[PDB]
């Protein structure tokens, strides 16, 4: 029911109303308020523009360029031995092994699993990055 | 319509009988719906003839003749209807042409204190029923807080200056009975600050439409709120104001707080992300060597130090792509953050000159109700708004006074005898009056009824300037001393050559200070000759008045140059400077429904004073002492129009007591 | 009263 852009709450109107100087004392408590988040605010912007200082460069000196590999059918004993590796420090991340690879989708990798299982002893290789 | 027009002119519901009516026409209103359509066509159509022709007296005979049927079908009704509206004022008041000449022979005796417009109206109408009737005027003229300066060409009222509209107005019939010059006030009203500048339009427009929002704050505060108590005190406007601007400061400081304290959260955001990006920066670097130091070991290489080549390649891709996932996060933030820093909330609610002119706006709102604020009813200080006229309101040109001289035409008029003492018993009054210009000189006047017109600021007055014996009850003092009464001074400046726009009929002044918002704040045009009017209100009144003239018109004319400039604004031919609250038969300039009073104190005022038995075990005596002006009416206070009412209202209840209804 | 206010609305 109030006037638009007027704001007017029984709270608000008691809490002025209580004491002599109450609303002196509530205006100087939000002065005070104003002050201590505004000296929080240059704090936080100084520390922040230190931080923004040491990432000066980026991390463009330490890119790689991009893998043009197209995947395989056929598995070379160095993709063998290159998966049997990857399991052993990727354990069940299956785009991490591929990727190491090269030119092997997940699919293949997700086959390698249980194609190669008995051969590579893959159950045991598994339980070794387990421990860990 | 025009029957439902004299209704509304005359301040009565057209398709309703008013609480008046049910009293005098019991049966009727108690009876049929047909009937009561009948008494309310019969009224409204004796009203709109009277007000047809307000210059020559509606008789009973001409009221029927100009009746149709099926309505002159009853002539005792019509004549009822007809006895009514005259005894209460309604038609045959002011000044007309009477056709049957007043009877020589005069039934009762009654003295009338003050000759202003409440004590004229009811002089002239109580003449007119018949009765012997003498105004006892302390001053050396008529119309009392209706007052017009004149020298040669120059006239300038000190006193009331405006009709507040026509529309409902008595002093419509009045203004049609009387040769007064209306002329239209234009609202067009430019303010000036200290130096001299006026407000720019914008800004202006500002200033006024938050005035007019703290208003209807304090109303909210009031009416919702029932913020009317505040330490077993009434709460007056003043406080509900400085408690409103206080919660729109407090505001003001609550949404600044809001909108700093949501910049430090998204900068707690970045802070925690930058920590994130310079540490994946340190594990990318070192990363990076462990892969160069992994490559360098130059082919042919075993499947171990190719699978640490490929290994440490994968996991610097991963990284490097995190970094680039948090550096696009880094910069939505940082766009988010350069948003905010320039989108922030007001500063403050009021600037200094914002204040400064707000104040001029609070001096006009003390001018209007002759009160400092702080003095004013937050619940009640209103109470008279379903009532205002409509219509535009106008000035006297030819000035106020026109009004009660010509009111007082054929009037018994006692002028420099001032009442000391009012004596009322059962079998009647003494007035007991002195000759002003030597006290020694003592007159007794010896009547049925007293009707007392002395302004509420006379009754005020401690120790009394008139004494009642016996005294008032209880029940009337407690109303005198709870009811305000106002002051509000005017400086009359009359020059050679008029040196303003002369198409602004007013224009304002911007206070320094708070303290003197009042102070010369208002400047009126309305007059033929070169005269401007400048207001005293608010607290600068009561103190201006303790002051010379000399100072005075000195301030405005210093106000007047820094306006106009020095060159434009000679010495003022002629000056006064009204001083209504040292003014011994005013004491102030009209009331103001102050906190702890209401409108029923008017109510109050208005009611007869009955004395006891002369002898005891003798039966009820009848009212003998009899209250108008403008501080006796509920609904019309502090005007003119309210004052005559009021007179006319008395006449009806003086009329009806001693010539019986 | 509230009649007498210049510049109203
Ligand atoms: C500055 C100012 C501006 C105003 N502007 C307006 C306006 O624009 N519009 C408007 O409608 N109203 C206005 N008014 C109000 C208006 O003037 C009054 O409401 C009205 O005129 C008062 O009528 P009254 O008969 O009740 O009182 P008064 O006119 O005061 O009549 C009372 C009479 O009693 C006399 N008296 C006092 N003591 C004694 C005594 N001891 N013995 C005998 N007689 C005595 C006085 O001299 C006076 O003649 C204004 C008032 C003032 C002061």
């Amino acid at each position: 029911k109030p006037p638009k852009g007027m704001f007017l709450s029984q709270e608000d109107v008691e809490a002025v109303s209580a004491n002599a100087t109450a609303a002196t004392t509530v205006l100087r408590q939000l002065d005070m308020e104003l002050v201590s988040v505004k000296r929080q605010i240059q704090n936080i912007k100084q520390t922040n523009s230190a931080l923004k200082e040491k990432l000066d460069g980026g991390i463009e000196p330490y890119r790689l360029p991009e893998v043009i590999q197209k995947c395989n059918a056929r598995w070379t004993t160095e993709e063998q031995l290159l998966a049997v590796q990857a399991i052993r420090k990727y354990g069940r991340d299956f785009q991490a092994i591929s990727d190491v690879i090269g030119n092997k989708s997940v699919v293949q990798v997700k086959n390698f699993f249980v194609n190669y299982r008995r051969r590579f002893n893959i159950d045991e290789v598994l339980q070794e990055w387990e421990a860990e | 319509s025009g029957v439902e027009g004299a209704a509304f002119q005359s301040r009565l519901p057209h398709d309703r009988m008013t609480s008046q009516e049910a009293a005098c026409f019991p049966d009727i209103i108690s009876g049929p719906q047909q009937t009561q359509k009948v008494f309310l066509f019969i009224r409204n159509r004796t009203l709109q003839l009277w007000l047809d022709n307000p210059k020559i007296q509606l008789t009973f005979e001409a009221t029927l003749q100009q009746l149709e049927a099926p309505y002159n079908s009853d002539t005792v009704l019509v004549h009822r209807v007809h006895s009514y509206l005259e005894r209460h004022g309604l038609i045959n008041f002011g000044i007309y042409k009477r056709i049957k000449p007043l009877p020589t022979k005069k039934t009762g005796k009654v003295i009338i204190i003050g000759s202003g417009v409440s004590g004229l109206a009811a002089a002239r109408q109580l003449q007119s029923f018949g009765m012997d009737v003498t105004l006892l005027e302390a001053r050396d003229r008529v119309g009392g807080r209706v007052a017009t300066f004149r020298k040669g060409n120059y006239v300038a009222d000190l006193g009331a200056m405006v009709v507040t509209g026509l529309g409902g107005n008595p002093m419509a019939v009045v203004s049609k009975q009387v040769n007064m010059e209306l002329a239209k006030i234009k609202q067009k009203c430019p303010l000036y600050e200290a130096n001299g500048q006026a407000v720019p339009k914008e800004k202006d427009e500002m200033v006024e439409q938050e005035f007019n929002r703290l208003l209807e704050a304090t109303s909210y505060l009031s009416h919702q709120l029932d913020f009317n108590v505040l330490n077993n005190k009434p709460v007056s406007l003043g406080q509900a104001l400085e408690v409103v601007i206080q919660l729109q400061e407090k505001h003001v400081k609550d949404e600044q707080i809001e909108h700093w304290k949501k910049i430090v959260k998204t900068q707690e955001e970045l802070k925690e992300l930058l920590n994130k990006m310079v540490n994946l920066k340190e594990k990318i670097k070192e990363l990076h060597q462990q892969y160069k130091e992994a490559s360098e070991v130059k082919p042919p290489r075993d499947i171990t130090a190719e699978f640490l080549v490929k290994s440490k390649h994968r996991d610097l891709t991963a990284l490097c792509k995190e970094y680039d996932e948090l550096a696009e996060t880094q910069g939505k933030l940082e766009e988010k953050l350069q948003e905010l820093e320039a989108n922030p909330p007001s500063d403050v609610y009021l600037s200094s000159r914002d204040r400064q002119i707000l104040d001029w706006h609070f001096a006009n709102l003390e001018f209007a109700n002759a009160t400092p604020l702080s003095t004013l009813s937050l619940k009640h200080w209103d109470q008279d708004d379903d009532f205002e006229f409509t219509g535009s309101h106008l000035t006297v040109r030819n000035g106020y006074s026109c009004v009660p001289v010509a009111l007082a035409e054929g009037l018994d008029i006692k002028l420099n005898t001032a009442v000391r003492q009012v004596r009322y018993t059962a079998s009647g009054c003494e007035v007991i009056a002195v000759n002003t210009r030597s006290t020694s000189q003592t007159f007794i006047y010896k009547c049925d009824a007293v009707l007392c017109t002395l302004p509420l600021g006379v009754l005020k007055q401690q120790p009394p300037a008139v004494q009642f014996v016996p005294p008032l009850p209880e029940w009337k003092t407690s109303a005198v001393q709870r009811m305000g009464f106002g002051n509000l001074n005017k400086v009359v400046l009359c020059f050679d050559r008029v040196f303003w726009d002369p198409s602004v009929n007013l224009f304002g002044h911007v206070g320094s200070t708070t303290a003197s918002r009042g102070e010369l704040f208002l400047f009126w045009n309305l007059y033929k000759a070169p005269i401007l009017l400048a207001l005293v209100a608010g607290e600068a009144a009561g103190i201006m008045e303790n002051i010379s003239d000399d100072v005075i018109v000195g301030r405005c004319l210093a106000i007047l140059k820094g306006i106009f400039g020095s060159s434009a604004v000679p010495q003022p031919k002629e000056t006064v400077v009204s001083r209504w609250r040292a003014d011994p038969w005013a004491r102030g300039s009209y009331s103001y429904v102050a906190a702890g009073s209401s409108g029923n104190d008017y109510d109050l005022m208005a009611q007869p004073i009955t004395p006891g038995p002369s002898i005891p075990g003798a039966p009820q005596p009848i009212p003998r002492l009899f209250f108008a002006g403008e501080h006796t009416i509920r609904n019309y206070p502090a005007t003119v129009h309210g004052a005559l009412l009021s007179g006319l209202r008395e006449a009806g209840r003086i009329a009806d007591q001693f010539l019986g209804a | 009263p509230r009649s007498f206010l210049v510049r109203r609305p």
